[PDB]
């Protein structure tokens, strides 16, 4: 007989598992979260948050506290490219839709703005909201070591590390939050397709005011080459805190011995990328990693799923990391939590892995080519392995002279500061992901595309597994989003003048599968307010019409008129993937 | 003005508000332009083309920003006045065509910030040029020789001047990198040309601009 | 057979704070519903003001706590009770109030999470809507007149106006919350006639702004109880602080004789000014208000599918501060019933629970003020005031009562007796927080009730006899600090258990199967979930480790068992609490 | 722009019934919708804002007198 019985069991308390925690807390199911690790991370990491996270983040009740401790978006307005820090700069772009070019489409495109908050500040933050929810348990220095599974459930083996005892946990599903090299997915039989160690990092955590060098060009990223190096060894200097608080990253040759304890030598390292020597460095933590690139095949196994890094590694570049654990999650946990209750069949589960792998695979291909790009600015300036300090200086001065030479490499420069917008502003591939099979329905209709970049540029639709559009609505006096009154555990149907058909048949969907579904006009019956016109124009249905949308806030279905109000039941059947 | 002085009327009106009607009639029609008739739809398409119309008085960034001198303290260069699809008085486009205020674009220098058009004005005019342009500094010794007016040669991206971090003034200033946009003091454009060849057609330019005999 | 313009599971008529609380239930349960309000704008003048910890509790569980805590008066800025001459003038007694003396604060820390503070109804009142606008769940329209109902074995219809368009449409609800206020539409419709008395006295409330720091910093109160010299004993002025110490209420009673008149604000001004003591003070009026106190309770809050809360069914005059309390609680026991009623997960006997619950609540709170409303008189009649004494004979009165003599000594007694008596009004612990539902949505466990020697209506003593709120005990789960009462509630049954109590989970599983409700076990002190630091909460359970308390989503307590033995009973507990 | 009201808390222009009634039509404003924002962005290192006449004044009387140059003569 089993230890402990619980419906759910979270592997790995990082921001996959306690965002899996969190969304279990709000619909109310028990649930034992266990991590390897006595304490959160002691160290940043991943740190920028994209649109969707914040969507995600106000649906789970988080967004203020979030807000409260983040770096707010024009403070990451520029992705900057220069010698050192205080020498010559040599490229800028604006980033994360602060660009006049940009702006308007990141602040149609969602209620949330982007922000930046280091893993080691998010990650209490989480643990904060789970623990006052008090539906779950969190259990720090426990480290999963096995599991089988049945028809019925999983039995996982556990190490108490404290103690040493073993104990065991039977659970209906079983999460795989374990971040890179998980054991959850190695227990499963998958193996990531991709490659291990591309590259080596080193990522200094690091105080020091360099304000002087960034307040007059505020950056997330600023990507410096000092003068007589090879183009492989650029410097990445991550803004933490404007403007006293960095990291750091170098990317050491296979051929190189890195110790991380040797602090003077970080430190005068960091000193040569500043091109400083007069600033005072603090080291608040050396680490050394492996880059790698790769995806897993398959996201689950029977009654276990993976999560996060288990599923997904790439290099830093876009940060998608972070941000697709998250959805990762958000996109499972409303699934469980039907099955759980019979609502749902194992089929709607089977969604999860169909409707996120095919979302790694972008962000891992993403995040790879962004990688690439960044060789390609020295590259274009004309620098090379064995070069002198002075001739680097030299093809920085001459840049901008009036020959043929320079002509030539300020358009190749041209050229490759433009491709770092598949990084700084691929609006595309963060909010504009679209499921186009798992639990939804298709209406017939082509999915919308036009000539621009999907990369780069956003589309809003209503198209079926699309994240519902962003709209300002008003509920008397209070301003709300489209997407502040759908998502939170339940399934709405939007609606509007004439639509009171999807009345009855919401009604009949609930005696026909057990799901409620809530009904909700826009500019008629009493309903929000619809000020500017903008729902109007993005639902992309007649007023008589509905989107129905999905606890996670994606588009189920879709329908143009009333005239579809009779096919709801069987829609909601085939989503909630029912006998 | 006038006409969106015109355009306010417009919004009651499309409401069906008219005179010798109760409060309680007028609540009555607001409470019914939700409705599926005839009637409801004719002024609930009234109401959104006469709000689309306030525009010319929200959102009048052409009007506001973007009247251009056509005749007055200037030489045009030949080119014909750059227009578009768009509603001009809605909307703005940049040109260094000569009259037009001179496009903003960030530059930099050192690490101070400043516009296109805080390193222009302040009582003098000022030649904005590039890579190439080294020419009309001997243009603008002869032109205040020839006229008594000093003339500023300011390179940006070149010989050590201000920088264009963004590339966004190489992108507007319409002209090549050898090229020059001469700017009044009032921070409009007194003149423009291509390329470093139209150097000695300065004197001459300034001349005209100042009407000097 | 005609045509309704609206169907919608619950109509609440009336947007007061027991209407605007319900709303917020309902919104937070995820209920539709409607709330129809007569006046086109919440209340526009302050009225109510004291927020008891029982409040202060169920705006945690309702989630405006912090929202409400912002803009509120903190509780040691009421800390005393004051009896005076003019607010110049001197001091006749005093006494500590809501938990700020010495001998009961203990007895309030431990008691609740919550504290005591103040927030008038025009400030709170938007609160209420704010949050039920954010959670998008049910319809507030501000400017429609309830006019009537009818009802059958299948629901309500309700003819409602538009105020504004003159249009009349009518509502077919399932259920119907009459929240409409004193001389209630809604209760008139059932039948159902009010016990008691309208009009017993009349006052005039000036809600007015005015610096008078200089003589009430130094003895910070809620409630100042002045005596002009040259006054009867009836003729008492109240301040009540609002704003410390720059905005007020100022309360007379005119006597049934006087001519009163609202408009006149520089006689009103006069009076103030009186009453201070002092003519050289500024007095900005905002609003005077002429009203009649009541003190009456209906002998039915329900009938059929029909449910009264807030003034609707108990009127009384605002000494303990319990109307708005009360109604906020009314409110809150009601809300997670209908919930249940309308996913057939509950009989209409949970909905007959209301009544049952909340009615002897009613009487209590009425009876309560009442008494407090007649102690108030027996300071000015102990210090030997009357009719027909001059202004040179009451300052005499109150010159003399501090001297060697046997008139004074004797003065001095009743004027301690009369002050003691204050305490019912000032620190009612008991009536504020220690009412227990004997008959209702619970299942006693055959335990006689808790008493001791002490006054119930005092002092609060802590129980978790089903029925009684679940006592209060820190927490803390992992590092999170919080109270029984947080872990508790929230629209959903929750089971606190310790040590040996594994057994509840089987039990808990097989009462949602049979029942369809979910109840939720949190384990205390073991199998890993939140600890109790001081072992209070192993004082206060009056159950064993391996045994169990059942909370309501209100907080109180449905049902309890001493041990683990109990853990087959409670399929059956839970099917018989629910009424089915 | 010390005493001014700066551009985003001009962001529409509100058609309405009464202050406290309800509303009737509403666009952005002076730049603020997304649509334009844009452009008003990039097309000036200025942005709008609001500043009423009889604080304007002052305020370039000031910093003529401190220039001294001219001379202004009132009344
Ligand atoms: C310098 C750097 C910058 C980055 N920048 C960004 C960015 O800006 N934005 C972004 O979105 N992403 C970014 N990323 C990626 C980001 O760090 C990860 O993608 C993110 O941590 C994914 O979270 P996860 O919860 O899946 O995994 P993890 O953070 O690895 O957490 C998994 C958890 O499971 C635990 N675990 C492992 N094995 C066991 C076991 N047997 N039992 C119990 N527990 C176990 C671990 O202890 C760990 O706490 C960055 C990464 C780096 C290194
Ligand atoms: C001066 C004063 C001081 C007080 N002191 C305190 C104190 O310190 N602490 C305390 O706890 N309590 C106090 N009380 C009691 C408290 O003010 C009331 O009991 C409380 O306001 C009751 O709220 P309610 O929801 O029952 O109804 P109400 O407050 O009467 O609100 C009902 C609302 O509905 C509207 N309405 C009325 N009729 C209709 C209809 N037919 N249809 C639709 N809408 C309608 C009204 O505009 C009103 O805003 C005091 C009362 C007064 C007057
Ligand atoms: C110039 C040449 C270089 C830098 C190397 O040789 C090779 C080509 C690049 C490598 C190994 C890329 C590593 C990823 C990187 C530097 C990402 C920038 C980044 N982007 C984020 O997006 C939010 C968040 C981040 O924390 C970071 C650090
Ligand atoms: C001295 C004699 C007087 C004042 C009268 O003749 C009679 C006896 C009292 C009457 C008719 C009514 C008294 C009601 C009152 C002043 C209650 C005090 C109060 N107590 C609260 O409890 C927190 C909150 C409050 O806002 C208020 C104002
Ligand atoms: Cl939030
Ligand atoms: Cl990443
Ligand atoms: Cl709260
Ligand atoms: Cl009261």
């Amino acid at each position: 007989a089993p230890d402990i019985r619980v419906p759910v069991l979270i592997v790995g308390g990082g921001p996959a598992g306690l965002t899996a925690a969190l969304a279990l807390s709000r619909y109310g199911v028990p649930h034992l979260l266990v991590n390897r690790h006595h304490g959160t991370a002691h160290t940043p990491r991943a740190h920028l948050l994209n649109q969707r996270t914040g969507e995600i983040f106000r649906d789970l009740g988080i967004a203020d506290r979030v807000e409260a401790h983040a770096t707010p978006g024009h403070l990451m307005a520029n992705h900057v490219f220069m010698s050192t820090f205080a020498g010559p700069e040599v490229a800028r772009i604006g980033a994360y839709g602060n660009g006049p070019d940009r702006i308007g489409e990141y602040r149609a495109a969602s209620p949330s703005g982007l922000c930046n908050l280091p893993q080691h500040l998010l990650e209490p933050l989480l643990v904060e909201a789970v623990q006052e929810a008090c539906v779950g348990q969190l259990r720090f220095g426990h480290e999963f070591v096995s599991l089988e599974q049945d028809e019925h459930g999983v039995t996982s083996r556990i190490t108490d590390r404290r103690t040493g005892r073993d104990y065991t946990v039977r659970s209906d599903y079983l999460i795989g939050a374990d971040g890179a090299r998980s054991r959850v997915l190695a227990q499963l039989g998958i193996a990531l397709d991709g490659a291990t160690g591309i590259a080596r990092a080193v990522t200094t955590w690091f105080e020091a005011d360099l304000s002087r060098y960034s307040a007059h060009r505020p950056a997330l990223l600023y990507m410096g080459a000092v003068p007589g190096s090879p183009p492989a060894d650029g410097r990445v200097f991550v803004s933490l805190r404007p403007w006293t608080e960095w990291l750091h990253l170098t990317f050491p040759p296979p051929t190189a011995d890195v110790d991380v304890e040797d602090h003077e030598a970080v430190r005068a390292g960091i000193r040569e990328s500043i091109g400083d020597p007069t600033v005072d460095v603090t080291i608040k933590n050396v680490s050394a990693w492996e880059v790698n690139s790769a995806v897993a095949p398959r996201y689950a196994s029977g009654r276990v799923f993976c999560v996060g890094d288990a599923v997904h590694q790439n290099p830093p570049t876009n940060g998608l990391g972070l941000n697709s654990a998250v959805a990762d999650s958000f996109n499972l946990c409303w699934k469980l939590k039907l099955a759980l209750e019979g609502l749902a069949g194992p089929g709607l589960l089977d969604t999860y892995h169909d409707e996120r792998q095919p979302v790694g695979r972008q962000i891992v291909d993403r995040a790879f080519r962004s990688m690439v790009d960044l060789i390609g600015i020295p590259q274009a300036l004309g620098f090379t392995e064995g070069q002198s300090p002075e001739e680097q200086w030299r093809l920085l001065d001459t840049l901008h002279e009036d020959t043929e030479e320079a002509r030539q490499r300020r358009a190749a420069l041209a050229a490759a500061t433009a491709a770092i917008h598949g990084q700084a502003n691929a609006h595309g591939v963060e909010l504009g992901y679209r499921y186009r099979t798992g639990a939804l329905v298709p209406d017939g209709t082509p999915e919308p595309a036009d000539e621009r970049d999907p990369e780069l540029y956003y589309r809003a639709t209503t198209w079926p597994g699309a994240r519902l559009p962003h709209a300002w609505l008003e509920n008397g006096r209070h301003r709300c989003s489209t997407l502040d009154v759908t998502g939170r555990g339940r399934f709405t149907l939007l609606t509007g003048p004439g639509g009171e058909p999807w009345r009855d048949a919401a009604r009949d969907a609930a005696l026909d599968t057990g799901v409620e579904v809530a009904v909700l006009p826009i500019g008629a019956g009493g309903g929000p307010r619809d000020p500017y016109g903008t729902w109007a124009e993005l639902r992309e249905v007649e007023e008589s019409g509905a989107v129905l949308v999905r606890p996670d806030g994606h588009v189920a279905w879709r329908a143009r008129d009333h005239g579809h109000a009779k096919e709801l039941p069987e829609v909601m059947a085939r989503v909630l993937h029912q006998p | 003005a006038f006409r969106s002085m015109v355009d306010l009327i417009g919004i009651p009106q499309a409401l069906g508000f008219t005179e010798g009607q109760s409060p309680e009639e007028q609540w009555r029609l607001l409470d019914t332009l939700h409705e599926d008739t005839e009637e409801a739809r004719q002024r609930r398409a009234a109401l959104a083309a006469a709000t689309a119309a306030i525009h010319g008085q929200a959102n009048a960034h052409g009007v506001e920003l973007g009247y251009r001198y056509r005749t007055g303290a200037l030489v045009p260069d030949g080119t014909p006045e750059p227009a578009d699809e768009r509603d001009p008085e809605l909307y703005y486009r940049a040109t260094t065509w000569p009259g037009a205020r001179l496009p903003h674009a960030w530059l930099e220098n050192g690490r101070h910030r400043c516009s296109t058009l805080d390193v222009t004005g302040r009582g003098r005019f000022t030649l904005l040029t590039g890579p190439g342009g080294e020419p009309w500094r001997d243009a603008a010794r002869d032109a205040a020789l020839d006229t008594g007016v000093e003339v500023a040669v300011l390179p940006i991206g070149a010989g050590g001047g201000p920088r264009d971090p963004y590339g966004t003034w190489a992108e507007l200033r319409e002209v090549e990198e050898s090229g020059a946009v001469l700017v009044r003091p009032d921070g409009h454009v007194a003149w423009r040309a291509r390329d470093h060849g139209h150097a000695k057609e300065l004197p001459e330019v300034m001349a005209r601009v100042l009407h000097q005999p």
